């Protein structure tokens, strides 16, 4: 097998010898000769995102490794820790816009000015308090005509498959 | 042998009619689920964990691999896609002023409380905590999670947090609260609650005078359903059975497809390193093919099971959307669709991988028994009510109102001519009074 | 601009190459092309070849047929809510909210699309807004008038009766309002007087 092996407190029994997980996948061993229980651990992996403007508008990615602490981790010095991993090549901003490319957890990321990629809280809306009370109602006296889109897909194309021809053809 | 009900036979004849003398508020609750998790697969992990020759013989099989992992990055974006259309429907986000004079009503246990970390409600804490989430996705430092992880299965954090999402609502409650209506149309209208209320109730055909006149039990009726909600949601455990259940649900898959992995699928054995280690090149080939297809129609099962089930979900967060712009950001006459009853408003309110709609509706409460009649002759013309019906108590003939009995001499201002007085079939003779 | 048309075209052709894609692999053969496996081995040897590619493309074609009822299933509900706005947006007025639009729905006009359909929502929204002075109800001789259609307002002195989504002030008369009850009641009443036609 491929892995760490580190020191275990597992209570074995004398007469047994290894021990196995839900996928019968060999999780602790003893030793042949020193007769000690090893924990055996997958070594280290993750996924790698990459976050990026189209092409068109420029080169630069920055990289988001999923569900690993900002320790484990081609490599700017820009780190920085969201619950969704650690990203790498992105300038936290503590401004808030609306969210451009999602990231996850909140953390969203964009292209902006000397142009880099920033990374942001992302920002749900301007806030405004309703100046209520008991004796106040606010009425309208003008008016706005307004006509909104809204497309709606109503059938697909209509594939015919030779199931003869696409397995065995001719 | 099941019951369907107790029989009940209405007391039905042409000239007799049931008129509430009362009503109650109700609030009900309805529970929707929303979104999913959002879970990742490794193929080559899942599949052939840290083995060069399963790889190399695992890229004979074309890009099953690929259309998997992209259907399940589908899924995860339609997940947000979801918890986008259901909550974020408002352009701005509204707060009520510090002053908590809302004609009467009592909102503190819906409204959020800043003492808390989280700037959730007392209701919506107490749905939190109903639900107990499996993973959330966030970062796993150095179970049955640990082995799903080692096996290439991850779950990706939503992109709302749940603290947007308590915003969210508190946004779309204030707005309801202050402006009633108007903010779901354009800029929010600031009005009294009880004015709002008056409209609300005049929306189901009872007159506004009604609320005024009943203004303190009606506040003390919300506030008794609202303290019956909470005991209700505080007391039996098993409130949020939806939202749990599609947890389950998917935890469960996630358990099914690890345990995949200790079948031998025809192979001598499951392990890939020992198939490895004790066969040759040529003698090993077939027995890792063997774990490599049955893996691979595993993780097929698991894939069409998550689209199936995702299709499920996004109908519900379509529904939830539905309820969210028709009975939160406005008034509802579809029947049955905003809770049981004439429907006056709604309040939502966050909940793990759902949202939770308190239905305030208007029931009638004290019906009693009148006669009743089509029309009215005065002086040979049929009378009939502009807006109401005529009922009598034994002697004499009023004109009331239909959800609500509120009798009122039968004058000119209440009643139209229509024609003479042979045609209508049950006319009576009474006088109509002329202001 | 019509995203949801293009990107279920593309995600159509998309299926259908990966398909056609799907033919040019081993699944475990020594060769992907038929023929090469025909003529390169006896029948007994090529049978177990043409089996493993046969078991491979019926495998591939399973999981577009599966990809296919699934979307498929998909446009029929979106197709299902087109009719509805249809029927309820075009051949009528909806009371319901943003279901034909954001605001007061007016009308809406339909147009066909590739694959689709476009609707013109037509709607009226409340632009400039003024603060007002309300009341629940009037006192004029002991008894309590109501809005018969409006609310109550005041511009400071004077007070009048509205319409609730449009300001077209009028003086409070008997035709405007109701009367009900006496004067004890009703929270928030103001003192003003009733005008007699
Ligand atoms: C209501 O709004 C409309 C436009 O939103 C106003 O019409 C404009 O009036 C100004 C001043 O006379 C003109 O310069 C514009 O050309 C008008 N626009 C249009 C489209 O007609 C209208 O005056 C407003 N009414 C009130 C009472 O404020
Ligand atoms: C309508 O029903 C409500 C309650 O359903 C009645 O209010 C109750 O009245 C009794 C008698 O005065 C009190 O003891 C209760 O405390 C009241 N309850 C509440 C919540 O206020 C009300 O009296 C009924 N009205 C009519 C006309 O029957
Ligand atoms: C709205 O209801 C809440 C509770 O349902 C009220 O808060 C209670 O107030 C009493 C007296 O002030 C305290 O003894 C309780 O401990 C409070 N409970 C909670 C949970 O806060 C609140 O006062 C009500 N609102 C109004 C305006 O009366
Ligand atoms: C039906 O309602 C009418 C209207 O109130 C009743 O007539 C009144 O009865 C009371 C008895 O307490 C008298 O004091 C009033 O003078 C009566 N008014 C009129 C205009 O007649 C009538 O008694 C009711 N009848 C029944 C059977 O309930
Ligand atoms: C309601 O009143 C009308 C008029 O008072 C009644 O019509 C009378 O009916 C009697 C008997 O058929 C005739 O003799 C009269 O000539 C009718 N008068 C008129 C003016 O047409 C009618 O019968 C009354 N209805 C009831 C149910 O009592
Ligand atoms: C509120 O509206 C009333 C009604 O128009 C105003 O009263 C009028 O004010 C104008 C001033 O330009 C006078 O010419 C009229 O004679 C007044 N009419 C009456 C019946 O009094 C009043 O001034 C307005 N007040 C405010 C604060 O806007
Ligand atoms: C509205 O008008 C009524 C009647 O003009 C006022 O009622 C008077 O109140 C005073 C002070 O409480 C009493 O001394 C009078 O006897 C009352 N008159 C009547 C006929 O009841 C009432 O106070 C006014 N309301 C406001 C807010 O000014
Ligand atoms: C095994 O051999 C090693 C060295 O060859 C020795 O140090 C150790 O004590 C031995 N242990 C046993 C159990 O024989
Ligand atoms: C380049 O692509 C971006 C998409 O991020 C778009 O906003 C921009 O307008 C494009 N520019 C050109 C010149 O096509
Ligand atoms: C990362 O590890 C450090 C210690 O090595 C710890 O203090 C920190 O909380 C960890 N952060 C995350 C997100 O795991
Ligand atoms: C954001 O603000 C905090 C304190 O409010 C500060 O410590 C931090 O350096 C700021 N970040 C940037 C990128 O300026
Ligand atoms: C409005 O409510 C406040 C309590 O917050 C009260 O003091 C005030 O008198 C009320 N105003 C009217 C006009 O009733
Ligand atoms: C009601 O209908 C019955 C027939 O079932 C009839 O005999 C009776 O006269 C009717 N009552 C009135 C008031 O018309
Ligand atoms: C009306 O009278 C009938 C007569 O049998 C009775 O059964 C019914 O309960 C009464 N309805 C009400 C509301 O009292
Ligand atoms: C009404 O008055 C309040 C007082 O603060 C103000 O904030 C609000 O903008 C006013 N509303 C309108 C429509 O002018």
């Amino acid at each position: 097998g491929t892995g760490v092996l580190t020191e275990s407190n597992k209570k074995f029994l004398p007469f047994q010898q290894f021990g196995r997980d839900i996928a019968d996948t060999t999780d602790a061993v003893r030793d042949p000769q020193t007769l000690e229980i090893l924990d055996i651990t997958p070594c280290s992996f993750g996924g790698v995102s990459v976050i990026t403007p189209g092409t068109n508008t420029s080169n630069q990615v920055a990289v988001l490794y999923q569900g690993v602490n900002c320790t484990e981790v081609s490599t700017g010095s820009n780190v920085f820790q969201t619950r969704a991993g650690c990203l790498i090549g992105a300038e936290y901003v503590n401004n808030s816009y609306e969210c451009d490319i999602p990231i996850g957890a909140g953390i969203c990321a964009s292209y902006q000015t000397s142009q880099s990629i920033i990374a942001y809280t992302m920002s749900l809306g301007a806030e405004n308090l309703v100046a209520y009370s008991n004796n106040s109602i606010a009425i309208p006296t003008n008016f706005t005509i307004s006509v909104t889109t809204e497309i709606l897909p109503v059938s697909m194309t209509k594939t015919s498959v030779d199931c003869t021809m696409y397995i065995c053809g001719d | 042998t099941m019951s369907l009900g107790a029989e009940n036979l209405v007391a039905y004849s042409n000239n007799s009619i049931a008129i509430p003398t009362n009503f109650t508020i109700s609030v009900t609750t309805e529970i929707l689920p929303v979104s999913m998790t959002k879970t990742s697969v490794d193929c080559t992990m899942y599949i052939c964990g840290d083995s060069t020759e399963c790889s190399n013989l695992l890229l004979q099989y074309g890009s099953f691999c690929t259309q998997l992992k992209r259907a399940l990055t589908g899924i995860a974006v339609e997940q947000d896609k979801n918890t986008q259309e259901v909550f974020a429907q408002v352009k701005q986000i509204y707060k009520t002023p510090p002053i908590k004079y809302f004609g009467g009503f009592n909102f503190s246990q819906i409204l959020p409380d800043p003492s808390k970390p989280s700037k959730r409600s007392f209701i919506e804490d107490l749905l939190f905590n109903k639900v107990t989430l499996a993973d959330a996705g966030f970062i796993k430092q150095y179970d049955l999670i640990c082995a799903q992880k080692f096996n290439g299965l991850t779950v990706l954090p939503p992109l709302l947090t749940d603290e947007m999402i308590a915003q969210y609502t508190s946004a779309l409650l204030a707005g309801t609260i202050t402006s009633g209506w108007t903010f779901g149309a354009g800029a929010a209208l600031q009005i009294p609650f009880a004015m709002q209320m008056a409209y609300r109730f005049n929306g189901i055909g009872v007159t506004q005078n009604v609320l005024y006149e009943n203004q303190k039990l009606i506040a003390n009726q919300f506030n008794s359903a609202i303290g019956k909600i909470q005991d209700s949601l505080s007391s039996t455990a098993s409130a949020l059975g939806k939202l749990q259940d599609v947890v389950n649900h998917n935890a469960q898959a996630l358990n099914t497809l690890v345990k995949q992995l200790s079948s031998k699928f025809g192979a001598i054995s499951s392990v890939l390193n020992d198939i490895l280690s004790r066969l040759d090149k040529v003698e090993a080939e077939v027995q890792i093919d063997r774990l490599i297809t049955g893996r691979l129609q595993s993780l097929q099962t698991y894939v069409t099971q998550q689209l199936i089930r995702a299709a499920e979900i996004r109908a519900s967060a379509n529904l939830a959307a539905t309820k969210m712009s028709e009975c939160v950001l406005g008034q509802s006459k579809r029947v049955d669709f905003c809770g049981k009853g004439y429907h006056l408003m709604s309040f939502p309110q966050s909940a793990p991988h759902g949202v939770v709609f308190l239905h305030v509706t208007y029931v009638p409460a004290q019906e009693k028994n009148f006669t009743t009649a089509p029309a009215i002759c005065h002086d040979g013309k049929a009378h009939f009510p502009r807006e109401g019906v005529f009922v009598s108590n034994g002697t004499h003939w009023f004109v009331t109102q239909r959800n609500f009995y509120e009798p009122q001499i039968i004058t000119t201002d209440n009643t139209f001519v229509s024609g003479n007085c042979d045609v209508v079939i049950g006319i009576v003779n009474n006088t109509v009074y002329d202001p």
